[PDB]
């Protein structure tokens, strides 16, 4: 269940279903108990790596380890 | 500057900029004013909002003896045997802090 | 900013310029005013074409 | 850490795995505790 054509590092099926958290430096399913958590969604696109068109790709961006003068409103891709 | 595999050190293009506002979004800022010196050191925090991060977080107590190399002597703080207390020193706060 | 392998980061020729008209694109752009501040945000769109 | 250290005269560090810089700077954290990168740093600047 890794057929993501571009290399962007993630889950293709959680870029294009539901959604996923970034959570240990690694990409989980969404789980509907991470709200109370305080975990997010993210939702990207598996067929680009950059869906912002930003510098940052999107494993770089979800997960804040990439610049830290960026907003926290900011992060989601 | 920073050592290569060769052994010494370089200093070409690694600015002291780009690492001014990265750090200043992290960090608090805590000021020390003696009769002679002042200090400025900057302090990591952990944001609260988004939990993912791991960032182990203190005390502002804490954070003076982290920050500054401070001896816990008896309770109280020493640095360089000047005693810094909650009670011993003078504090300022801005109105957002 | 952008960190290499090496753990640091670097600013050079790493310019703005050549993504203000990318994201000027595939955005809208959305401002807020309050009474003391301002803030311009883009936020990204899908081309229904 | 062994609490049979302090009066080794040892400390104790304390960082982040999910991140490399744990405190932003250019010097990461194998590099700042063991101080073998710069040696104009202050000594209460080698803990991360």
């Amino acid at each position: 269940d890794e057929d993501l054509d571009t290399d962007n590092d993630n889950i293709p099926d959680s870029y294009e279903r539901n959604g996923y958290t970034i959570k240990d430096l690694i990409a989980v399913k969404w789980e509907d108990s991470f709200a109370e958590q305080g975990y997010k969604k993210y939702v990207s696109n598996y067929l680009e790596s950059n869906t912002a068109g930003d510098p940052y790709t999107d494993y770089e961006k979800a997960s804040g380890s990439f610049d830290k003068a960026i907003k926290t409103e900011a992060r989601d891709p | 500057g920073t050592k290569n595999s060769s052994g010494q050190i370089v200093t070409e293009g690694n600015s002291w900029s780009d690492y001014i506002s990265q750090i200043d979004s992290i960090s608090a800022s805590i000021i020390l004013d003696t009769e002679n010196e002042s200090y400025e050191r900057r302090v990591t925090a952990k944001n609260l909002q988004d939990p993912e991060d791991k960032t182990p977080e203190l005390t502002i107590g804490e954070a003076i003896e982290k920050a500054f190399g401070a001896t816990k002597k008896d309770g109280l703080l020493y640095f360089n045997d000047i005693p810094i207390d909650e009670s011993c020193v003078e504090l300022i706060f801005d109105d957002n802090t």
